[PDB]
């Protein structure tokens, strides 16, 4: 996988 | 913490709106039908489970007449949106697959969880993705 983004609110 | 684990687990899996109800189990899947990561409650899938789910993405409505399988369950087909939902009900629980432009997101609901609470929370955390590029 793509590295995750931040995680939103 | 930020991981894709942490994604189902904390986005996926919460409780929803404050109702004290959640979702069954979730997944994050590739496009290509690996797994990102999934909850620990998540039915064993089979290959080409996963294969004719991306199927359906690709060609919608190929699953109606015969049923969406997940770990042998049959679900019905219910209406979603060609090459981007796909939803299916068993009984009072479901299934709401939203595919993103490299993910899909899986949610799996058991009563008292409505079809649409399982869409939104599968729905809200697809789009961000997509915002994010993915």
């Amino acid at each position: 996988p793509p590295p995750p983004p931040p995680p939103p609110p | 913490s930020g991981s894709w684990q942490t994604y189902v687990d904390e986005h996926l899996m919460c409780d929803i709106e404050g109702t004290g109800q959640h979702l069954a189990s979730a997944a994050i899947f590739g496009t290509d039908g690996n797994v990102w990561a999934k909850s620990s409650s998540f039915p064993e899938f089979k290959p080409d489970e996963i294969n004719a789910i991306i199927k359906e993405f690709s060609e919608p409505g190929a699953l109606a007449p015969t049923g969406l399988f997940l770990a042998g369950a049959k679900y019905m087909v219910i209406q979603g949106e060609p090459g981007a939902v796909i939803r299916g009900k068993k009984g009072a629980g479901g299934i709401c697959i939203k595919k993103t432009g490299q993910a899909m997101v899986f949610g799996i609901y058991e009563e008292p969880v409505n079809p649409g609470q399982c869409n939104m929370v599968v729905e809200r955390l697809g789009d961000y993705l997509v915002d994010q590029g993915m």
